[PDB]
C-alpha cells in the first residue's frame, strides 16, 4: 500500500465482483471493480444481491489483459434495490460441450453429463499455513523466515479428459473437488493424504489413456504403484455430472489463432487435420449421477 | 523511446525510468539507487553488494517488493545528484547499460541482469527527477497502481491484526 | 450369425398378434407365476385395463430365484402352440423391481416417435 | 453427390471427431465409410471415429487375446470385440505395518472389484466405448474402455431411450460442420510462376510429408528424392531460371533444385521447426517434432523449478528459460526451435503459460 499516495493505512481496499445487466448477450459477464483507498469506507448499500448503477467508472486493463473497473473522484454509485430476503436457489443451465465450441453467446459457467476419459497428472502437497513451500511431516523449510511457527496444510491439483459424446475438455480439478474426482470416501482420501505426509509431496504424469507412467515418476515406490492403478481404472474413469467454468473470464478480449495441425495415425492410415484448441474447464463439483457402474 | 524493466535484454543500453525507493553508499567512486517501474523482471533482478546494509528509505516495506526491485549502480559524477534525491521520487535515467550475469564467485553458472551508470556524462549518461506534471509520471505511477491492485502475489504482513488504520 | 434384434414390444401388441408370430421381441411384465413342471408360466401386465397374460418358456435361460409380483424383461422370440397360443421362447430373462413402468413406456414411445421422424 | 461426399480430409473443426459419440447400434450399421481415406464413418455429414453403445449381452466367444460379445440395443446386433487384460505383476501380502497394510490390501480392493466390473456374463447389461472396423462384409466395435453395467430397476436403460432422441436432434442430425470454407480454388497451383513462392511451396509440402512419415532426421538428399515432392520442384519457373545453360541443362537444373531444397529447408529452420546439431553432417536435419530428449529437459527446467531463483518464483521467463537452455544444452539453441518446443508441449499441455513469455507446468 501507499506506494506513490502518502495515505498510508487509509484501510483496507475493497473487491467488488459484479454481474453485468444489459439485453446485448443473453449471458451476463462478470466484472471486477476495485475501491482504492481514498473512498473508503464505501456507499451504503453495497452488498450481496443489491442492484446497484454504478456510474463514471474507470476502465482498466491489467498488463495480462484482464479487464478491471477503479473508482475515480467522478465515480458515483446509486443502489436501485435491496437485497432479497431469502436467496435464490438458481440452478445452472445444462449444456453439451459442443455448445462452447461456438465461440461467443456461449455461457460462463455450466453442468454437463460427460464422461471421464483419462487422467492427465496429479499432485499431492503439505505446505506450510503460514507460507506457501513445502512441509514435509510439518519440517519447514521458512521457519524463522517471515514464518512464526510450523504447522502444515494439504494440498492437491488434479488434470482430467472429460467427453459427453460432442465434444472433449480438458478440466484442471484443484483441493477438495479432486476427492470427489477420484471418487473416494472422505475417510479414504484422509488415510491416503495423512500417509502421504511422510514424503510430503506426490507427483504423476501419464502418458495418456491406459498408458505407463511418465519418466517424471518411478515404478518404485508402492505408493506410485496404487495410485497409478487407480487413475487407470474404471473406479475413476466413469459417469459424471460435471459443473465447471470456462477457465477464461467471460469476455470478447480473448486473443486469438488459427486452428492447428495434428497428424493423427488410425487404421495405420497417416491423417493430417486442421483441428481446434482443446476447451480448458475449470471444474466447480463433480457428482455421480444415476450411479451408473 | 520508453522501454520497461520487463523488455530489457542481456547486453544493451536503455533508458528504464522508475520510481526511486531506497539509496546508500557504496564506494567513493559508485552509488546506489534502489528502484522500480511496477514491470516484472525477465531475469531475476541484480543486487548490489554494499558497503552497509542500512539503506536510505521505509525498508520495511521496499523488501516486499523483492522481484520488482533492482538495484542500479551509478559511478562518478553522477553521484553527488544522487546522493540528494528524495525517498519515493519519480526518477529518468539516460543511456543505463545493462549486462547480464552467466557466473558467480563459487563458480557455479547463474542468471541475473546487472544495470550501470558508468562515469562520465559520455554517450548520454545521466539522470532527471521527473517532475508530477508529465504524462510519463502519471503512466509510471499508474502502472504502479496496476501492478499493486491486480497483483496476484502472495500477501505480506501475515500478522493480519497489525494495521488498525490511521489509529 | 448375430441374433436379429429384440426390439420392445408392449405385450398389448403380442396379445393383438400385432408382433408377428415368431419374429424377434423384447417385452415387459409382472412373472404372475412359475409352473416348474412343464417350465411354462405368465407375466401379467395393465395398462388402463385388466391385467392379461404373457406366456414365455423358462427351461434353462435363466434359473431365476426371484418370486411371483416381481417385474421382469424377457427376450426372445415367440411362436405359436396349438393349446399355448404364441408362447415367448426366452433368449435373456432377468427381474426388475421399482421400475417406472408408465415411464419406460413413454420411452419406448419415444422412441418410436424419434424412428417415425427419422426417414 | 455435392454435400454427401467427404468434405476436406475430414478435419477435425467438427467437435464429435473427437467424441464417442452417442449413436443407436442401428445407425453404427447404416454408415458409410470415408472413401477418400478408409477407417473412419460418417453421419450427416458429421465424421464419425469413435462410439458409446449401451446395450446386453446376447452372444459369447472367448479368443487367446480378447472376447467377442454380441451386443443388442433393440435397434440392432453388433460383434464387440474386447482385449483381455491380465493382472500381471501383483503385489505379495505381508503383515506390514498400517500404511503398507492400507497400500497393499486397498491395491487388492481394487484390483477385485475392477475384475468383478470386467468379468462378463451372458444376459449382462454392457457399455462399450469404442471405435468401428469392417471386415468380410461384417462390421464390428473395438473396445477402448467396456464395463458390465449393474442395474435392478432398469432405470438407466430408460434415460439412455430418453436420452438419444434429444441429443440426435440437438447435435447428430444438425447437417452441417459450418467451418469458415477457407478455401484457396488452387489458384495458381500448376504454377507458382516465382521463386520465393515456389520455395514457400515447397517447404509446406515438405513438412507435410516429413510429419505425415513421422521423419525425426534426414539428410537433405533423402527429401529431395521424394518424388512427390520433385513433382512440385519440376514446375516451369525453376526449370526455365535454370535453361540459360542450354548445353548443361541438367547440371545447371539439378543443382537449381538442390538450391531451392536448401532454401525451404532454410524457411523451416527460421520458422523453428528443423535445426543441426554438431555433427558435420553439414546438410543433416533433425526436426523439433521428435527430439523427446530436448522437451524433456526443457521440461526440467519449470516441472522442476528453475534453479537459480533464490525467491520461489512460481515458473521461469522465456528468456531466462534460454539462457538456462544455451548453458546447460547448446549455447547455439535457436530462439525459434525452443519457442516451437515450448508452444508444443502446451499444445500437450505438459506446460501452461501463466502470461506473455511465462510459463509453469
Ligand atoms: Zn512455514
Amino acid at each position: 500500500w501507499m506506494k506513490l499516495g502518502n495515505t498510508g493505512a487509509m484501510r483496507r481496499c475493497v473487491k467488488l465482483t459484479v454481474a453485468l445487466e444489459t439485453a446485448e448477450c443473453e449471458f451476463p459477464p462478470h466484472l471486477d471493480v476495485y475501491i482504492e483507498d481514498p473512498h473508503l469506507p464505501p456507499s451504503l448499500g453495497l452488498l450481496p444481491g443489491a442492484r446497484v448503477h454504478f456510474s463514471q467508472l474507470e476502465k482498466r486493463v491489467s498488463r495480462s489483459h484482464n479487464v478491471y473497473c477503479c473508482f475515480r473522484s467522478s465515480t458515483y454509485v446509486q443502489v436501485l434495490s435491496f437485497p432479497p430476503e431469502t436467496t435464490i436457489s438458481i440452478p445452472l443451465p445444462h449444456i453439451y460441450l459442443a455448445e462452447l465450441l461456438q465461440g461467443g453467446q456461449s455461457p460462463f459457467q455450466a453442468t454437463a453429463s460427460c464422461h471421464i476419459v483419462s487422467v492427465f497428472s496429479l499432485q499431492l502437497f503439505w505446505v506450510c499455513a503460514y507460507c506457501t513451500s513445502i512441509c514435509r511431516q510439518g519440517k519447514c523449510t521458512r521457519l524463522g523466515s517471515t514464518c512464526p511457527t510450523q504447522t502444515a496444510i494439504s494440498q492437491a491439483i488434479i488434470r482430467l479428459l472429460v467427453e459427453d459424446g460432442t465434444a472433449e475438455a480438458v478440466v484442471t480439478c484443484r483441493n477438495h473437488h479432486v476427492a470427489a474426482a477420484l471418487g473416494l470416501c472422505p475417510r479414504e482420501w484422509a488415510s491416503l493424504l495423512d500417509f502421504v505426509q511422510v514424503p510430503g509431496r506426490v507427483v504423476l504424469q501419464f502418458a495418456g489413456p491406459g498408458a505407463q507412467l511418465e519418466s517424471s515418476a518411478r515404478v518404485d515406490e508402492p505408493m506410485t504403484m496404487f495410485l497409478w492403478t487407480l487413475c487407470t481404472s474404471p473406479s475413476v474413469l466413469r459417469p459424471i455430472v460435471l459443473s465447471f467454468e470456462l477457465e477464461r473470464k467471460p469476455s470478447k478480449i480473448v486473443p486469438l489463432e488459427p486452428p492447428r495441425l495434428q497428424r493423427f495415425q488410425c487404421g495405420e492410415l497417416p491423417f493430417l487435420t486442421h483441428v481446434n484448441p482443446r476447451l480448458r474447464l475449470s471444474c466447480l463439483s463433480i457428482r455421480e449421477s444415476e450411479y451408473s457402474s | 523511446t520508453l522501454l520497461k524493466l520487463c523488455d530489457v535484454q542481456p547486453m544493451q543500453y536503455f533508458d528504464l525510468t522508475c520510481q526511486l525507493l531506497g539509496k546508500a553508499e557504496v564506494d567513493g567512486a559508485s552509488f546506489l539507487l534502489k528502484v522500480w517501474d511496477g514491470t516484472r523482471t525477465p531475469f531475476p533482478s541484480w543486487r548490489v553488494l554494499i558497503q552497509d546494509l542500512v539503506l536510505e528509505g521505509d525498508l520495511s516495506h521496499i523488501h516486499r517488493l523483492q522481484n520488482l526491485t533492482i538495484d542500479i549502480l551509478v559511478y562518478d559524477n553522477h553521484v553527488h545528484v544522487a546522493r540528494s534525491l528524495k525517498v519515493g521520487s519519480f526518477l529518468r535515467i539516460y543511456s543505463l547499460h545493462t549486462k547480464l550475469q552467466s557466473m558467480n564467485s563459487e563458480n557455479q553458472t547463474m542468471l541475473s541482469l546487472e544495470f550501470h551508470l558508468h562515469g562520465g556524462t559520455s554517450y548520454g549518461r545521466g539522470i532527471r527527477v521527473l517532475p508530477e506534471s508529465n504524462s510519463d509520471v502519471d503512466q509510471l505511477k499508474k502502472d504502479l497502481e496496476s501492478a499493486n491492485l491486480t497483483a496476484n502475489q502472495h500477501s505480506d504482513v501475515i500478522c493480519q491484526s497489525e494495521p488498525d488504520d490511521s489509529f | 450369425m448375430l441374433p436379429k434384434p429384440g426390439t420392445y414390444y408392449l405385450p398389448w401388441e403380442v396379445s393383438a398378434g400385432q408382433v408377428p408370430d415368431g419374429s424377434t421381441l423384447r417385452t415387459f411384465g409382472r412373472l404372475c407365476l412359475y409352473d416348474m413342471i412343464q417350465s411354462r408360466v405368465t407375466l401379467m401386465a395393465q395398462h388402463g385395463s385388466d391385467q392379461h397374460q404373457v406366456l414365455v418358456c423358462t427351461k434353462l435361460v435363466e434359473p431365476f430365484h426371484a418370486q411371483v409380483g416381481s417385474l421382469y424383461i424377457v427376450l426372445g422370440e415367440l411362436q405359436h402352440q396349438q393349446d399355448r397360443g404364441s408362447v415367448v421362447k426366452a433368449r435373456v430373462l432377468t427381474c426388475v423391481e421399482g421400475m417406472n413402468l408408465p415411464l419406460l413406456e413413454q420411452a419406448i414411445r419415444e422412441q418410436r416417435l424419434y424412428k417415425q421422424e427419422r426417414g | 453427390r455435392c454435400e454427401e461426399e467427404t468434405p476436406s480430409l475430414l478435419w477435425g473443426l467438427d467437435p464429435v471427431f473427437l467424441a464417442f459419440a452417442k449413436l443407436y447400434i442401428r445407425d453404427i450399421l447404416d454408415m458409410k465409410e470415408s472413401r477418400q481415406v478408409p477407417g473412419v464413418f460418417l453421419y450427416n455429414g458429421h465424421p464419425i471415429k469413435q462410439v458409446d453403445v449401451l446395450g446386453t449381452v446376447i452372444g459369447v466367444r472367448e479368443r487367446d487375446a480378447f472376447y467377442s460379445y454380441g451386443v443388442d440395443d433393440s435397434t440392432g446386433v453388433i460383434n464387440c470385440i474386447c482385449w483381455k487384460k491380465l493382472n500381471t505383476e501383483s503385489v505379495s501380502a505381508a503383515p506390514s505395518a498400517a500404511r503398507e497394510l492400507s497400500l497393499t490390501s486397498q491395491l487388492k480392493k481394487l484390483q477385485e472389484t475392477i475384475e468383478q466390473k470386467t468379468k462378463i456374463e451372458i444376459g449382462d447389461t454392457i457399455r462399450v466405448r469404442g471405435s468401428i472396423r469392417t471386415y468380410r462384409e461384417e462390421r464390428e466395435i473395438h473396445a477402448t474402455t467396456y464395463y458390465k453395467v449393474d442395474d435392478p430397476v432398469w432405470n438407466i436403460q430408460i434415460a439412455r431411450m430418453l436420452e438419444l432422441p434429444t441429443i440426435y436432434r440437438k447435435v447428430y442430425d444438425q447437417p452441417f460442420h459450418s467451418s469458415a470454407l477457407e478455401k484457396e480454388e488452387a489458384l495458381s497451383n500448376p504454377g507458382a510462376l516465382d521463386l520465393p513462392s515456389l520455395t514457400s511451396l515447397l517447404s509446406e509440402k515438405a513438412k507435410e510429408f516429413l510429419m505425415e512419415n513421422r521423419v525425426q532426421s534426414f539428410y537433405q538428399q533423402e527429401l529431395e528424392m521424394v518424388e512427390s515432392l520433385l513433382s512440385l520442384a519440376n514446375q516451369p519457373v525453376i526449370h526455365s531460371a535454370s535453361s540459360d545453360q542450354v548445353n548443361f541443362k541438367k547440371d545447371t537444373t539439378s543443382k537449381a533444385i538442390h538450391s531451392i531444397f536448401k532454401n525451404a529447408i532454410q524457411l523451416l529452420q527460421e520458422k523453428g521447426l528443423v535445426f543441426q546439431k554438431d555433427d558435420g553432417f553439414d546438410n543433416l536435419y533433425y526436426v523439433t517434432r521428435e527430439d523427446k530428449d530436448l522437451h524433456r529437459k526443457i521440461h526440467r527446467i519449470i516441472q522442476q523449478d528453475c534453479q537459480k531463483p533464490n525467491h520461489m518464483e512460481k515458473g521461469c521467463h522465456f528468456l531466462h528459460i534460454l539462457a538456462c537452455a544455451r548453458l546447460s544444452i547448446r549455447p547455439g539453441l535457436s530462439e525459434a526451435v525452443l519457442q516451437q518446443v515450448l508452444e508444443l508441449l502446451e499444445d500437450q499441455s505438459d506446460i501452461v503459460s501463466t502470461m506473455e513469455h511465462y510459463y509453469t507446468a
